[PDB]
């Protein structure tokens, strides 16, 4: 909307405010020829019936554009869909990918700045948040149900750090990694932020496990192994710069061994997905049939 | 409502009945002969706390004006009392009992507490030390202060039995329930070799309590810490009211609620019913000196009067507690969650104001949702809650030692064990008797039969190496009667004619060498057999039993409901 150059007007759906100044706005927003955009419509399950019927019947201006958003909720009536270019988005698989998207949201501003240790713990956050959201793709061997880590627990992790390191050695070009108080960040972070949706015993030791692999003073060390097996150690750095370029030089694959499972985990996940794919090639079949 | 507070603003007789609606605790204000000052707080029990500063609502003052200054002189007349207790205490021989209960009688429910776990931090931080004492010395410290609670313990443990007030006596019940938290995490401490002192992080995790009188404000003397979140005591005044047992799930939501509070987040607790979710909330806001307000979900829920609420919520700084917020109509789930939405966003940008449908935000209010978990793994907030709230999972809590410190306060001094056999029992008799729908065996139950084995406790009786042993023996099997006293006054009754067999048989497992007693109502059984043959009535021992159950019954809860098929011998 903004790249491109035309009157743009945003909305978010849920409200009963929401529903009336929408359908006026974007009807408007037709002959006029703009840009409308309502989001997360699936909260009005009851209201779309409506959308659809009337967005249908209503002939606009070659230059409109009515770009709604949802999320695959079976609220939106096919309808709505049907007359729509219809456009999917999905969290791509690898942790290279997965540090790509989280880096987005770490600006070298914040994480250039001093001790220079501060970013080395940054890309642990990082690999650490990478780790456990790939895992989740490997369900029930990565985790026994879907926690859903969030973006917003990587913030929070972040400002917790940020505290320790202030405390620690505010105003300093460097921080003494063993004068940390690791136990204490490993359990907000685990406990606190990343943890509390856990609600099973394994599933916390599962996670601890990761956060006391990552969040101690030996992980500072030079050359300290995240993946072994394949000779993928931490980078040296201090800049947002020098971690990005170690990210780039990752394969796009990566391979259970890196989530610290076996290999043959992904033997059952390809598995699920032939059976899920030829599990749907026979219906579409089958009705054909009946 | 507003509009029959201000009429009858100079009349407050007429008033008193709303303030259970501005006012955590404070009940009702206690005026002068001639009704035109105030003299102090009354809570909903009864405890009273006379203010430092009368307030006259003659003198002028307008409603708004005057209540605006109650709300002062209650928070000032604690803060103050505080710092009076605190010197108090200070100056007391902890084994002398007398001087002791002397001092817990001085002062409010609520600052008893405080002057408790402000002393235990502070002497618990000593002991830990600056970093610099051989291991050895510091867990003699531990000892010491592990061991003279334990003390003060047993006094407050004989105390509970003798005849007091109810309102006293929930006093004592909340202390022994704080002090065994004390004991209890010292003991952790003790369980620790390499500790690094007043910082090691095996102490800083818990919530401890510091007050540091070399500052200006009152209000701002005690400072309350968890992990490295940090608080400053509301002082609402919170009466009596109740006290959880801080058991390890709870200090484990302490911490994450804290850290949420600490990073302008929601809170969101979630597991199934009867975990303790909305309690411990409560629990925490009372810990803080918060203004707790809980909202029923799962009823007709006045959209209109939340807009309202969020208001005052958002000006007084005040704690709004959803309880089952999913068990909500689509529609106000929106509703309500988009106003939680804005202002949970204004709080993490820390803005001093509120676009509300402009206000002031007061940085201490803060947004609380409970519900039962998602789809396997998933939350069940709304999507735009999501990444605005911390959630907290509260699957099982733990009754072995809720049901154990709830004993302990009621006096029995075998409550370590009685707790380990009355927890495997209701899980018992859950699983193996029918599952007749008004069987409940929830912790709130369970807790049911432990306060009346302590009011059945307090009209009871007691009775070399080899001495002691007898003599335990003997005391053991008295307290175990005692509950069995309680399990067949409140329990058995309920349960239908099949269950009853099971349930002896099962209560015999946990209860070997013990049995039920049969009722001793001589009295009415002769007079229920008197009437019994004028009615023609066949008076059958399993009929006269029924009866001394209702009889019974009554004599408890204001509310009974007979319950049976049809021609079952209720009405008669
Ligand atoms: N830590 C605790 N100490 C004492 N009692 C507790 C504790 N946790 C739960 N309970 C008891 O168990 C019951 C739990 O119910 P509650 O928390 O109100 O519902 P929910 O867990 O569904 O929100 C409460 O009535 C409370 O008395
Ligand atoms: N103790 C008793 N001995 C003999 N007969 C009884 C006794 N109690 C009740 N009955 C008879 O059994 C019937 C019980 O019905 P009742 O208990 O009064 O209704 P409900 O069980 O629906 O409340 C009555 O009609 C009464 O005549
Ligand atoms: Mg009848």
């Amino acid at each position: 909307a903004l790249q491109l150059h035309k009157q743009y007007k945003s909305f978010a759906i849920g409200s009963p405010e929401g529903f009336e100044l929408a359908e006026k706005s974007i009807y408007a927003a037709a002959k006029s020829g703009t840009w409308v955009l309502l989001k997360n419509i699936h909260l009005a399950p009851q209201w779309l019936v409506q959308l659809e019927k009337k967005l249908h019947s209503l002939s606009p201006h070659p230059s409109f554009r009515l770009f709604m958003t949802s999320e695959i909720h079976p609220a939106l009536p096919a309808n709505l869909l049907r007359m729509s270019n219809v456009f999917s988005y999905e969290n791509p698989p690898g942790v290279k990918a997965n540090l790509l998207h989280t880096f987005i949201g770490i600006p070298a501003t914040r994480m250039d700045k001093q001790p220079a240790e501060r970013s080395r713990i940054y890309f642990l956050l990082a690999w650490f948040h990478a780790i456990i959201q790939e895992r989740l793709r490997y369900i029930p061997l990565g985790w026994t149900k879907f926690f859903e880590f969030n973006d917003a627990d990587l913030r929070g992790a972040l400002d917790s750090i940020d505290y320790w390191v202030d405390l620690y050695s505010k105003g300093r070009s460097n921080i003494d990694p063993d004068k940390i108080p690791w136990i204490a960040v490993r359990t907000i972070l685990g406990s606190t932020i990343y943890g509390g949706r856990i609600d099973n015993e394994f599933d916390m030791r599962l996670l601890y496990s990761f956060l006391e692999q990552l969040f101690t003073p030996s992980a500072f060390n030079p050359d300290f192994p995240l993946v072994p097996s394949i000779g993928l150690s931490v980078p040296e750095g201090t800049t947002r710069a020098h971690f990005m370029k170690w990210i780039e030089a990752l394969p796009e694959i990566s391979t259970p061994i890196w989530l610290g499972l076996p290999e043959n985990a992904e033997s059952l996940l390809l598995s699920n997905k032939a059976r899920k794919m030829i599990n749907d090639l026979q219906k579409m079949q089958s009705s054909e049939e009946d | 409502d507003l509009l029959e507070i201000i009429g009858n603003s100079k009349d407050i007789i007429k008033i008193q009945k709303h303030f259970r609606k501005m006012f955590a605790g404070l009940a009702n204000l206690t005026l002068d002969d001639e009704k035109t000052t105030i003299i102090g707080m009354s809570s909903a029990e009864g405890e009273t706390v006379t203010f430092k500063k009368p307030i006259s609502i003659a003198n002028g003052p307008k409603i708004h004006e005057w209540l605006t200054m109650v709300e002062s002189e209650m928070k000032s007349t604690l803060a103050t009392l505080l710092s009076e207790s605190l010197q108090h205490f200070n100056q007391v021989d902890v084994n002398d009992h007398s001087k002791y209960s002397e001092w817990v009688d001085n002062y409010p429910t609520q600052l008893v507490l405080l002057t408790s776990q402000i002393v235990w931090s502070t002497q618990v931080d000593q002991a830990l030390g600056g970093g610099t004492l051989q291991q050895s010395k510091i867990q003699e410290q531990l000892q010491s202060i592990e061991q003279t609670t334990q003390m003060i313990l047993n006094n407050l443990a004989d105390s509970v039995l003798q005849d007091l007030s109810a309102q006293k006596r929930k006093k004592f019940e909340h202390l022994i329930t704080e002090l065994v938290h004390q004991r209890d995490v010292v003991r952790q401490l003790q369980k620790c070799k390499n500790l690094t002192g007043n910082k090691d992080f095996d102490w800083l995790y818990h919530m401890r309590y510091y007050y540091d009188a070399t500052q200006e404000n009152v209000l701002h003397k005690l400072v309350i810490h968890m992990a490295n979140a940090t608080f400053y005591y509301g002082f609402e005044y919170l009466g009596i009211g109740e006290r959880l047992v801080q058991t390890p799930l709870t200090d484990r939501c302490y911490l994450t609620l804290t850290q949420a509070l600490e990073s302008r987040m929601g809170g969101n607790p979630f597991g199934p019913a009867g975990t303790g979710k909305t309690e411990t909330v409560k629990a925490l806001g009372s810990q803080l000196g918060r203004f707790v307000l809980v909202f029923c979900c799962d009823e007709g829920f006045d959209l209109q009067a939340m807009s309202r609420i969020f208001v005052g919520l958002c000006q007084c700084g005040a704690w709004g507690c959803f309880d089952e917020f999913n068990r909500l109509e689509e529609r106000i789930l929106s509703a309500v969650s988009q106003q939680i939405q804005t202002i949970q966003v204004a709080l993490k940008e820390n803005s001093k104001e509120v676009e509300l449908l402009n206000i002031s935000l007061h940085q201490d209010m803060g947004i609380f949702v409970t519900m039962n978990p998602g789809y396997a793994g998933r939350s069940n907030l709304p999507d735009n809650l999501k990444k605005l709230f911390r959630s907290m999972a509260m699957i099982k809590p733990d009754r072995e030692m809720i049901a154990q410190v709830m004993l302990y306060s009621q006096g029995f001094k075998t409550a370590e064990v009685l707790a380990g056999k009355i927890v495997p029992l209701f899980k018992l008799c859950q699983e193996q008797l029918s599952a007749q729908s008004h069987y409940d065996f929830g912790l709130r139950a369970l807790k049911s039969v432990l306060v009346s084995a302590g009011g059945i406790k307090r009209k009871c009786q007691p009775p070399d190496a080899e001495s002691k042993t007898k003599a335990d023996q003997i005391y053991c099997q008295y307290e175990i009667g005692v509950l069995l006293n309680s399990i067949n006054d409140t329990m058995i009754p309920k349960l239908v004619a099949d269950d009853i067999p099971l349930i002896q048989s099962l209560l015999l497992d946990v209860f070997p060498g013990s049995q039920l007693q049969p009722i001793q109502m001589d009295q009415l059984r002769k007079k229920i057999q008197e009437i019994a043959k004028q009615r023609h009535l066949v008076t059958k021992q399993e009929w006269v039993e029924k009866i001394l159950q209702l009889h019974q019954i009554l004599n408890i809860n204001h509310g009974v409901m007979m319950v049976g098929p049809s021609g079952g011998g209720k009405t008669t």
